[PDB]
């Protein structure tokens, strides 16, 4: 049984920083690439980061460029990021996300109608 | 007998082009036999441009024969022999060179005419490789049956120019390819790189002109050098018409049977097998 | 709240896996420790069958073992027999996307379906002696993928809408839905007594389903990606499961998880049929790097490669009175082996 | 509230699937093995047969 | 005897008819179809015209200069797409459909593009690109009301390329911004280096007549860059 669990987040002020980890659990680690997703009030699915299976690839979107972080921990099956500098901008649920196949490097996993591999979600708010 | 008397205005002789013509025609008739077998069995590679080569060695295959057998006469006076000898040697190579059109024409449907359309099946095909030759004797047999057979050698005569009716519509077939070979040509420099974007400067200057030469020993061009041997003057032509067409059938069986990667591992199949 | 229902969840997975646990006391390798292995199986090629045009994407054998049936993604069905490589029917198509192929069990008629999401029904033996259209049923909303008989006049389809359902013909509505999965629906099969069947859909999940009531029994996990293929043990008390993280997986039905696991540190692609030999000793499947493998079904160990085709490799099928194993590939050939 | 009748209607499958008789491992692989023992004589993909009854040679 | 003579005879029958249909099947052209909601694809679909419920696919039907092309789009289905993509590897051609007076989904229909390109069954199909809407693209840019480099910062250093071919009459602004837009896909493209593939990128707008033009010459070049693979020819 494939299972993602996050922890991390909360209320913060402007200009702060925040980790958000993830623990997975049901499968190998070191052979599938990891994504962090999101989805804001009144919107849809958006995307904002991915990462390969050692670490030679890592891609962000726009709009967090030079604010937001990855990692990845094989030994201790972990999946990190880290947010500094936050805007009223970026309030949200966010969720982790697993590519459907291993030993590729293609990923369709924005979808709405309940995508399998996936978790729950955490949420981060920021205001004054 | 040398091959210079199929396209010679004066009845050459020398010892030391007869020794080039046996070593080359021998050699050339083993590695023919090899290429019917490859393009008859191996399957891979079916299609109408292994159609035209199979049937282009053939014709090469039984003219050949014919003329190691049987070019020489023994210098009494024409027989029966001798003709019927030079009418089949001028329909087998007839055959031959029309092949070789229709190899031209298949270059010029695969680069300009790109689009998939309505092409040639065998039959058609095989009525325009060997009708138009079958015309071409009767009409000239019919006006004027005198001229095959020779003092000396069983072929044409050069009484009434009657040897033009092997060299005018030779000639016209040429200048048909010599067009396209360079339009083809053309259109392979400015594709290279766009397929193999790793090649150096260096090595792209020699795959383009092996596959120049592959295609020129099909489009018949080297014959091209036999038009000009009315003069006692040029023997060194002679010679490079001797050398290059003596060995057409070893040149086709290396560049369009051992440089295909399919028959080769086709080969290494069969070979491991039994 | 939400909350509740989330940890009453939590608390019957946990209670679930405790149950599954407290009934383990042997693994299946110790039991089968002092067993003689079958050896070396070598098969060849008899029959190799030509016509298609593109890509093939099912087969099915019939009741008599002669005669099958072949689709392929140019809009044609074809019929063929096997003792001669003859022709009896060649069928063309409205749509020319398809993905499945039935065969009755009476030999009177066949089914197809596909992107249109329709599943469309022929008649073979008719009076005039052509092949018609007879029956289209429609309401799917989603590509179709696998579909069975169970008589002339009832039928069973899974698709993309991650449903199941049941058919009667001659009025042509559905006469129970099956819901529950979560994604696609990729394989189906049924038991031998027409009483059960067993849906395997694309969430690294199977489940086992009752026709007459129309509810689920029991669900099974343990896989790690899409499941693609599933078949049915002879007896009806085991199954096996195939999918894209490059391993099979045999499960019983009455201990409630899993027994068996065959897999390679060789093996990087995945797995597109699953079929079974006669007696229950041999598991044959078909995999993505163009050839085919058979294995022993109670020690796990490899003991055979079929290694014939020059593409992906998609159809596989045993008979009824197991004499034959006929595959089909992406290279538009079919072949026969014994 | 979509997700409330969804929340529910997973509670009550797992309720449905958790009151079910089962047996042990040992059972199951030995009733496996009797059966691929009982039929291993009619098996052709097995024990091949002779080529004059064969249909296919 | 006296079946047999009746079987090979249905045998030899069919096999006449699928020769027959054979000739059709090599001679026609298919196309695949793409595009997400906000794209005009349906537009391209009924200008490129003149010249049942709950259905899952849509076929149209053109001609140009004698040649047949079959365009293929797909209608009633679900968003998750990683299963029936596979059934289209041996097409011509991908027309990919892009809206560029956006500046908000951008991303997505690059990440699209990104997962289309290196996927694993479609890595032999060339890609055609239609950059669509250049009349909202031109008045949303001259207005001044909203900034590109929101959403990318790297505008804020761009300089056109020296080699620049603009139509006459035209602001420098739409002309750089268009190549820069159009840049950001041509990176993409170029990162696999593998020479198997091609990308052909185009403008275009609602009021257009000269699309089937470009779909024919571009088909032109990729089949004769077939032909010059398949016959052993370079």
């Amino acid at each position: 049984q494939v299972q993602l669990q996050e922890s991390g987040g909360g209320l913060v002020q402007p200009g702060g920083s925040l980790r958000l980890s993830c623990a997975a659990s049901g499968f190998t680690f070191s052979n599938y690439k990891m994504n962090w997703v999101r989805q804001a009030p009144g919107k849809g699915l958006e995307w904002v980061s991915d990462i390969s299976q050692s670490g030679a690839s890592i891609s962000y979107t726009g709009s967090v460029k030079g604010r937001f972080t990855i990692s990845r921990d094989n030994a201790k099956n972990t999946l990190y990021l880290q947010m500094n500098s936050l805007k009223p901008e970026d309030t949200a649920v966010y969720y982790c996300a697993r590519c459907p196949a291993p030993f590729t490097r293609d990923c369709f996993d924005v979808t709405s109608t309940t995508y399998a591999y996936r978790g729950q979600g955490t949420q981060v708010t920021v205001s004054s | 007998s040398s091959f210079a008397i199929l396209m010679a205005h004066y009845d050459v002789e020398d010892w030391k082009l007869t020794l080039i013509t046996r070593v080359g025609l021998a050699l050339s008739l083993f590695c023919l036999l090899l290429c019917i077998l490859t393009f008859l069995l191996v399957r891979p590679i079916q299609g109408s441009r292994t159609t035209i080569h199979l049937h282009l060695c053939i014709c090469l295959f039984v003219g050949s024969t014919i003329f190691l057998a049987g070019i020489e006469n023994e210098g009494g006076q024409v027989g029966l022999r001798c003709r019927l000898v030079a009418g089949l040697l001028h329909y087998c190579f007839l055959a031959a060179f029309c092949w070789m059109s229709l190899e031209g024409l298949e270059l010029y449907f695969l680069v300009v005419r790109v689009f998939q359309g309505q092409g040639l099946s065998t039959r058609w095909l095989c009525l325009i490789g060997y009708g138009v030759p079958l015309l071409i004797v009767g009409v000239s047999a019919a006006i004027y049956s005198k001229g095959y057979g020779r003092p000396r050698y069983c072929w044409l005569d050069f009484e009434q120019g009657f040897l033009w009716s092997f060299l005018g519509p030779v000639t016209f077939i040429i200048l048909c390819n010599a067009v396209i070979f360079v339009t083809t040509v053309w259109k392979l420099t400015q594709k290279f790189s766009e397929i193999n974007p790793d090649m150096k400067k260096l090595k792209k200057a020699r795959a383009l002109t092996i596959t120049a030469i592959a295609q020129l020993f099909l489009l018949g061009c080297t014959w091209v050098f036999g038009l000009f041997i009315f003069d006692d003057r040029s023997l060194v032509l002679t010679y490079v018409f001797t050398i290059l067409n003596c060995l057409q059938g070893a040149f086709l069986y290396l560049l369009h049977c051992l440089l295909n990667k399919k028959v080769r591992e086709e080969y290494r199949k069969w070979a491991c097998l039994v | 709240e939400l909350d509740q229902l989330r940890q009453e969840a939590e608390q019957l997975k946990n209670q679930i896996r405790d149950a599954r646990k407290a009934c383990a006391d042997a693994t299946l390798s110790q039991i089968t420790n002092n067993i003689d292995p079958v050896g070396r199986i070598q098969m060849r090629t008899r029959r190799t069958l030509r016509g298609h045009l593109a890509k093939i994407y099912a087969m099915h054998w019939g009741t008599d073992s002669r005669l099958l049936v072949s689709a392929s993604q140019d809009g044609k069905l074809i019929i063929w027999d096997s003792y001669t490589t003859n022709k009896v029917h060649a069928i063309p198509l409205r749509s020319s996307w398809v993905m499945t192929c039935a065969y009755a069990p009476s030999g009177n008629y066949v089914a197809c379906g596909g992107l249109d999401n329709i599943c469309s029904i022929y008649n073979l033996k008719t009076r005039e002696g052509n092949v018609r259209v007879s029956r289209e049923l429609a309401g799917h909303t989603g590509y179709l993928s696998c579909c069975r008989f169970l008589d002339d006049n009832q039928i069973v389809t899974s698709s993309g809408d991650t449903t199941c359902a049941l058919w009667d013909i001659e009025t042509g509505q559905q006469t129970t839905t099956f819901t529950g999965h979560t994604g696609d629906v990729m394989s189906l099969s049924l038991a031998p007594d027409t009483r059960l069947f067993v849906s395997g859909a694309c969430d690294a999940s199977a489940k086992l389903w009752d026709v007459r009531e129309g509810m689920c029994r029991q669900t099974f996990t343990g896989h790690e990606s899409d499941i693609n293929a599933i078949c049915f043990f002879p007896n009806g008390n085991a199954f096996a499961t195939g999918s894209d993280d490059a391993t099979c997986r045999l499960f019983d039905l009455r201990a409630d998880q899993e027994l068996m696991t065959y897999s390679h540190d060789n093996i990087i692609c995945g797995i597109t049929s699953v079929s079974f030999s006669k007696s229950g000793r041999l598991l044959l499947a078909g995999y993505d790097d163009f050839n085919c493998n058979v294995w022993d079904a109670l020690k796990a160990d490899r003991a055979g490669v079929l290694a014939g085709h020059d593409n992906r490799v998609s159809c596989l099928g045993v008979t009824d009175d197991g004499m034959a194993v006929a595959t089909g590939s992406w290279d538009s050939f079919l072949k026969i082996w014994n | 509230t979509a997700s409330i009748a969804q929340a529910r209607k997973l509670v009550e499958q797992l309720k449905m699937e958790a009151n079910i008789d089962r047996i042990k491992v040992s059972k199951a692989a030995a009733d496996l093995m009797a059966y691929c023992e009982a039929h291993a004589k009619e098996d052709p993909l097995l024990t091949p047969v002779p080529a004059s009854e064969n249909p296919f040679r | 005897s006296a079946e047999d003579k009746a079987a090979v005879e249905r045998s030899k029958m069919i096999e006449k008819q699928l020769q027959k249909d054979k000739q059709v099947y090599r001679r026609t052209l298919r196309l695949l179809l793409l595009g997400a909601d906000n794209s005009g694809k349906s537009t391209i679909v009924k200008q490129m015209r003149i010249y049942v419920k709950t259905s899952g696919i849509f076929e149209t039907k053109f001609q140009v200069d004698k040649v047949n092309f079959h365009m293929f789009d797909v209608g009633a289905q679900r968003d998750e797409r990683r299963k029936w993509i596979q059934c289209f590897n041996d097409v011509t051609a991908i027309i990919f459909v892009v809206d560029s007076s956006d500046y908000n989904r951008l991303q997505e229909a690059l990440n699209d593009f990104k997962s289309i390109w290196n996927n694993r069954w479609l890595r032999t199909i060339s890609v055609i690109l239609f950059l669509n809407k250049q009349d909202l693209l031109a008045e949303k840019v001259l207005a001044g009301k909203s900034k590109i480099e929101d959403y990318f910062p790297e505008f804020a250093r761009y300089t056109t390329p020296e080699d620049a071919t603009p139509e006459p009459g035209e602001d420098p602004r739409v002309t750089r911004a268009k190549y820069f837009i159009r840049k950001e896909f041509v990176d993409i493209s170029t990162a696999s280096g593998d020479g198997r593939h091609i990308c052909y990128p185009h403008f275009t707008c609602s009021v257009d007549t000269e699309n089937a033009r470009r779909i024919f010459n571009d088909c032109k070049d990729i089949i004769l860059q077939m032909n010059l693979r398949e016959y052993n020819l370079v």
